[PDB]
């Protein structure tokens, strides 16, 4: 039920220059063949 | 997605604070997590309007890390962020500083009439290098003279005198010059003896170049030679003018005048003629943060600019470069008339024959009042230093003057001079009681004008007290004939039947009954009239900031009064002793002087001292601002490791390590750590060591100061540091030469970690060792051999020689198999394979230790654990030498590895100031804990968003206990669970500050509670009445200053005990930067704030801890957030810089610590007895850089007590 | 628990930890079964104690295989404490 997925957005802001790496990081992917996280905190109290 | 990460900067900066000083981007998310199905439901639904939660977890400013989770409106969390990491743009500069902290500088109302600093005597060496080469000459001196001069001659006449352009005549008259020192005997022979004085210091530069210059003068006697270039490119006379000793502490007087005059004068325009090189120039601007408003460096050549542009970069921004040619009218090359508040003539003004024309130009650039500094030959001694100065091609221009050179004119013909040229005369001059200084005697003048007058009418106030009636008689007998009127009190002025409106009051009044200590007579109604019937006013007070707090409630008042009535002069004048004259009348006169485009100042708040006159001025305190900005880029500052605790600290990415300042900041907690000792470490081991589980300290070795005496040891510390403050439970004392320096703390920390791991794992009956090195191999074998268990030594370089990349077949061929753990201390991560092969071919579940697990670069005891440890290492100790692996801290932080651990290294810190006086990281005030956990920590009137951050804050910094108080303590008590969870109760204690009763009462409650004794308090309550003085109420007054005067009041009095069992470790009362600089409509709270600041003041007098921190307007939280005035404030904010939640945080911080070490300074004897000595008290903050273009808009511009904090103007 | 218990749950951020796990913890047992967990276990090492034992479901509960009466007595008296709590047959197949 799992899915490790090594990502990379390689980026180039013009024709004239080389491809670039603009992220990079990894996805799991919690799958099927078709409350997943944890509760927000108590909407902090005081906040201005 | 992207406001969600917004939502991560509004956490951490609120609006219109700008603690969001660069544009973060981001850069590093740790975790990311969403539910597809929630949120395409949520994007469906079409309310398409979700809630969101987030943590700025991290928010030093180096980068802000985050947590954000947003959720639906049912609170599913449709996705959620961790740790996510915006990065600057770009990496922060200095510009990017937040520049809130200042410090009151306190330094003289005029400079000293005598630069005497025995620091900068001539020294016994120098009074024995000048004298040496007069021993040389002073058989027959008497006779020399004439043929001296004659020597001297040698760019003018020298080659005519004696036909000595013929280079027979040369030969001769060269070498005759040379004998006018050498002749008695020495001759040739003073070649040595010459340099026998060059060896060493003190005449090494002077006598040097009378011997190079000497030996080659023959060429530049017959006028052909350049007379100092005979040496390559100036190869002393630079040396000579910036290190002698005779040169020298005339330039360290130059700076300390310049100092002192930029000081009273801030903002100066300032010309440096004759600079040169620069060196009066590095000398003089070198003094930490002077007011210079333009620096025209200057020189007749031009050439040596571009040195200067490379020298005084720094102050490029200020500083411009123009040539000058003395011998001719400035305005005729560029320069604007009286157009300089200063001028700087660095030994120039021998160079020009028209010293007098020279002269009027100086003063024609200077504005009327300025101030010309001169460093100039004065008081020519033969014996002392004939041969280089008889040799320079204009130094003789100028005997047309009538004597020797441009004469060595004596300060008594440079005052007639000078006067003569339109000047005030020699206002100070340098101690030149003996010698060595007469070449460069310093000296300063004013630009003489219509200029002060050492005619409105004059009314006194005051003069109850003896010693105001004998103020009163003297006020009278030296005032000049003036219109005059007299009242007892300000209650009689109240009462009086006419005032004349344009009037100039002394008021004399604060000496006497204080008005802040008799309102209710109507004494404030009286205030109100004398503001109508006044123009200008002086207030005389008797050391108000130190003995008497209502005074200086009366000084706040009239702070914020010039602000409120700029037409209205107001000058305050602090004395610590009043019986300590004649300067009362001087201030009256100055305010009637109103000469706004002359350099003069107005001297809005005086301060007499030991029998002078002060004044303050705000200047960036640059120490707690680099501690502040150190929190968001690495900050350097100078440090000396051996004195100064400096921890060799690693990276917060773990990405290499560095010095950092690992100030403690006087935590008192020392009873439960008892007897925490100090541990001067000279050698230590980098990485942390695992013990007994424990947890991980890093082995250090050095001194411990015990009567005197420096007793080696070697200990766990916890923080890798040059000094250490460590339990003795951690501390092995014995001053064994076997474990040698280096060594020995290398074989201490192998056995750590030999222990540890025969430890946690005892059980076992059989273990390996992987890669251990070969000290540790040893220890472990011997270790093991002592507790029975079976080790077996694994390397990748007997031992079990491995290879990393090994297969798991050839594992199980060569490992034994009755291992049950394996204790990976591979330093190297290459081998991390191998070590997984390991755990796939060992005993199933063996257990495993990776080097993570006994050396680590984070840390955040039985007598027998050290005595086994020493035990086992004198077991192999003769295995390698001392300095194995020694390095220096600097090295190992300059090339040192996080991710390779180098295990069996041993920094070795340095113990010379001079050797550990380094670049060190600086550290935030708030990085450490601050504060016990065995006290109440009582935050007055802090019971807001300001008073609940500062307490938190507190328990997230050791505040275990926190009671904030208010007449209307709203507070959820959820909240008090939240802080509880940082560790910490958390209580409020709904007291009224204003009444003794309820103070008692709340204090009482503590006790009902069972809290531990108040450490400190934090008192801010606060209590807001925006009114005119003439259009304030007395009902007004008490209601603003009841809350903070009446409360200070009654918790001193509750803690006014030094004796006491516990002491206030801080007494910080938050001031306003209002109280600092005042503020229109808050004179009411400027004197209450300024009350608060003499109460502290005093309270540190009295032996207390106390401060005050005068804060600008607080965005993020306060009255300024539930009142909603963000934009009120942003739109002043030129005239109050924000500051943020945290900031504050961190400026309360630095006020406790400055509580702490005036205590401790206490203690080594600071008497703290005038207002010069309690700058460090008084934190002020809030005060933005002042940009001179927004000179209209700042009120306050005008007060020179800024004049440090002002930006560029061209 | 990522399902009294200290109900956690997988992909809790690490400040969570720091906020609810106890700062006295010396060592850390993670006996759950699914690997889901395996990335909270990790954030538990850095918010725990450092140098914090680490024990994984694999460290008690194996597929491979390849002592004291006190032991097994001591097993059954503690097992005496809470039988009750469940029947015969939980999860017999
Ligand atoms: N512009 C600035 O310079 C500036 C800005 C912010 C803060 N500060 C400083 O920081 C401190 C806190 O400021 P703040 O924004 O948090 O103001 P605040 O919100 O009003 O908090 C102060 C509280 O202390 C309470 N209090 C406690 N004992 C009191 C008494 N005996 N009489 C009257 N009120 C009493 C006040 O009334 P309640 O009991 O009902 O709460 C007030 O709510 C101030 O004292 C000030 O020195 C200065």
């Amino acid at each position: 039920g799992s899915m490790t997925i090594s990502f990379k957005i390689d980026s180039c802001l013009s024709k004239e220059g080389n491809l670039s790496l603009s992220a990079k990081g990894q996805l799991a992917l919690t799958i099927e063949d078709v409350h997943h996280l944890p509760p927000p905190e108590e909407e902090h109290p005081h906040m201005n | 997605l992207d406001v969600a990460f917004q939502t991560v900067i509004g956490a951490y900066s609120s609006p219109g604070d700008r603690r969001l000083r660069c544009l973060y981007v981001p850069t590093h998310v740790d975790r990311i997590t969403l539910v597809p199905s929630l949120c395409l439901a949520t994007a469906e639904s079409g309310c398409e309007k979700v809630a969101f939660n987030t943590i700025n977890t991290y928010d030093k400013g180096d980068y802000l890390s985050g947590d954000i989770v947003v959720f639906d409106a049912e609170q599913t969390t449709l996705f959620q962020v961790e740790n996510i990491t915006f990065k600057p743009f770009s990496p922060p500069d200095a510009s990017t500083d937040h520049a809130m902290f200042a410090r009151w500088s306190w330094g003289p109302l005029t400079p000293d009439s005598l630069l005497d600093n025995p620091e900068y005597w001539a020294t016994a060496q120098d009074k024995e290098a000048i004298p040496i080469i007069e021993r040389i000459v002073y058989f027959y001196i008497r006779s020399f003279l004439s043929q001296l001069t004659l020597e001297e001659r040698q760019q003018a006449a020298f080659h005519l005198q004696k036909q000595i352009e013929w280079l027979e005549q040369v030969l001769a008259s060269a070498k005759e010059g040379r004998h006018l020192w050498y002749d008695p005997g020495w001759e040739n022979d003073t070649e040595a003896q010459i340099e026998h004085l060059c060896t060493a210091n003190s005449y090494h530069p002077h006598v040097r170049l009378v011997q190079r210059v000497g030996q080659h003068l023959l060429p530049t006697v017959r006028s052909n030679g350049n007379p100092f270039d005979l040496l390559d490119h100036d190869g002393l006379l630079t040396e000579f003018y910036t290190n002698t000793l005779s040169f020298g502490p005339a330039l360290h007087y130059a700076r300390e005048l310049v100092a002192q005059i930029a000081h009273r004068y801030q903002s100066m325009d300032i010309l440096e003629i004759g600079a040169g090189t620069g060196g009066a120039t590095k000398y003089v601007l070198a003094t930490p943060q002077l007011g210079f408003n333009s620096y025209t460096y200057t020189d007749i050549s031009t050439g040596f600019f571009e040195q200067a542009r490379e020298q005084f970069a720094p102050f490029e921004d200020r500083m411009v470069f123009e040539p000058l040619d003395i011998r001719r009218s400035p305005a005729e090359q560029g320069f604007e008339p009286h157009a300089y508040d200063l001028i700087i003539a660095s030994n120039v003004l021998h160079a020009t024959p028209d010293l007098e024309k020279t002269m009027a130009h100086a003063r024609s650039l200077l504005k009327p009042g300025g101030q010309m500094v001169i460093l100039e030959i004065t008081h020519k001694e033969h014996t002392r230093l004939g041969f280089i100065f008889g040799l320079f091609a204009d130094w003789w221009a100028g005997v047309d003057d009538g004597r020797c050179t441009e004469p060595f004119v004596s300060f008594d013909r440079w005052d007639a001079i000078l006067k003569r040229v339109g000047f005030s005369g020699v206002d100070s001059r340098t101690t030149d009681r003996d010698a060595n200084l007469f070449p460069t005697s310093v000296f300063s003048t004013h630009a003489i004008d219509a200029t002060v007058e050492y005619y409105p009418p004059l009314v006194v106030v005051g003069g109850q007290t003896p010693q105001s009636q004998r103020l009163l008689n003297d006020i009278k007998a030296i005032m000049p004939p003036r219109p005059l009127q007299t009242y007892k009190r300000l209650v009689d002025l109240l009462d009086a039947e006419e005032l004349p409106m344009k009037s100039t009051f002394v008021m004399l009044t604060e000496l006497d009954e204080e008005l802040f200590a008799g309102l209710t007579e109507e004494t404030f109604e009286a205030t109100k009239l004398l503001l109508t019937y006044a123009s200008n006013t002086v207030w005389l007070t008797e050391n108000a900031w130190v003995q008497h707090p209502h005074q200086a409630s009366t000084i706040g008042m009239l702070r914020s009064i010039r602000r409120e009535h700029p037409d209205l002069g107001v000058h305050v004048l602090d004395v610590d002793a009043v019986e300590t004259v004649e300067q009362v009348l001087r201030l009256e006169e100055h305010t009637d002087e109103l000469a706004s485009s002359t350099t003069w100042t107005q001297e809005p708040e005086v301060s007499w001292c030991k029998g002078r006159p002060w004044i303050p001025r705000l200047k960036r305190d640059l120490a707690r601002n680099n501690r502040m900005n150190s929190s968001r880029r690495p900050i350097y500052e100078m440090i000396d490791s051996s004195r100064a605790p400096v921890a060799l600290q690693t990276a917060r990415d773990s990405s290499s390590y560095f010095l950092e300042s690992a100030e403690t900041w006087f935590v008192p907690e020392s009873v439960q750590q008892m007897e925490t000792k100090t541990i001067y470490v000279h050698f230590s081991c980098p990485h942390a060591l695992r013990v007994q589980a424990l947890g991980f300290f890093y082995l250090v070795q050095g001194h411990v100061q015990e009567g005197n005496r420096e007793v080696p040891v070697v200990a766990l510390a916890e923080r890798n540091a040059s000094i250490v403050h460590v339990r003795p439970d951690y501390i092995y004392t014995e001053a064994d030469n076997n474990l040698s320096e280096g060594g020995g703390s290398l074989m201490v920390t192998v056995l750590a970690a030999a222990v540890l791991a025969e430890t946690v794992i005892s059980v076992t009956d059989s273990i390996l060792v992987l890669n251990p090195p070969s000290i540790c191999g040893q220890m472990l074998l011997h270790a093991g051999e002592e507790i029975g268990l079976q080790v077996h030594l694994a390397t990748t370089s007997s031992w079990l020689t491995l290879h990393a990349r090994d297969t798991d077949w050839h594992l199980r061929r060569v490992l034994p198999r009755g291992v049950q753990a394996l204790v990976d201390l591979s330093a190297d991560q290459s081998c991390e394979g191998l070590t997984q092969r390991m755990m796939k071919v060992l005993m199933p579940g063996c257990a495993h230790y990776r080097a993570a697990d006994l050396f680590t670069d984070t840390v955040s005891l039985p007598a027998a654990y050290w005595e086994h440890v020493v035990s086992l290492a004198r077991q192999g100790l003769p295995s390698v030498s001392e300095g194995w692996e020694v390095m220096p801290c600097t090295q190992f932080a300059a090339h040192a590895d996080k991710t390779r651990p180098d295990l069996s290294t041993v920094i070795s810190w340095p113990r010379e100031s001079d050797e550990a006086t380094l670049p060190t990281r600086v550290r935030s005030i708030d990085a450490e804990t601050l504060f016990a956990a065995d006290k109440t920590y009582l935050l007055v009137g802090l019971t807001g968003d300001l008073g609940r951050s500062l307490g938190r804050w507190m328990v997230q910094h050791g505040a275990c206990h926190i009671v904030l108080t208010s007449r209307n303590p709203q507070v959820n008590p959820k909240w008090l669970a939240h802080v509880e969870e940082l560790g910490g109760r958390v209580t409020v204690l709904s007291m009224d500050v204003t009444s003794q009763n309820s103070v008692e009462a709340g204090l009482a409650k503590l006790k009902d509670l069972h809290l531990p004794p108040v450490g400190g308090i934090a008192f801010g309550p606060l209590v807001l009445q925006d009114v005119m003085l003439n259009n304030m109420e007395l009902p007004m007054m008490e209601m603003v200053l009841n809350p903070k005067v009446e409360g200070v009041r009654i918790l001193h009095e509750k803690f006014s005990d030094p004796t006491s069992s516990n002491p206030l470790d801080f007494f910080v009362m938050f001031s306003s930067i209002v109280a600092v600089m005042g503020n229109p409509g808050q004179a009411n709270y400027s004197a209450a704030n300024c009350y608060l600041q003499a109460l502290a003041q005093q309270r540190v007098a009295s032996g207390l801890a106390a401060s005050t921190i005068d804060i600008g307007a607080v965005y993020g939280v306060g009255f300024v957030t539930r009142a909603e005035l963000e934009e009120d404030f942003n739109a002043i904010r030129f005239m109050f810089d924000s500051v943020e939640e945290h900031e504050l945080h961190t400026l309360f911080a630095e006020a406790v610590v400055a509580g702490r070490r005036a205590v401790h300074q206490q203690e080594q004897q600071r008497k703290f007895a005038t207002v010069l000595d309690m700058a460090d008290l008084e934190l002020t903050t809030g005060i933005p850089p002042l940009d001179p273009a927004l000179k209209d808009r700042i009120t306050f511009f005008d007060d020179p007590r800024i004049g440090n904090l002002k930006i560029p103007e061209y």
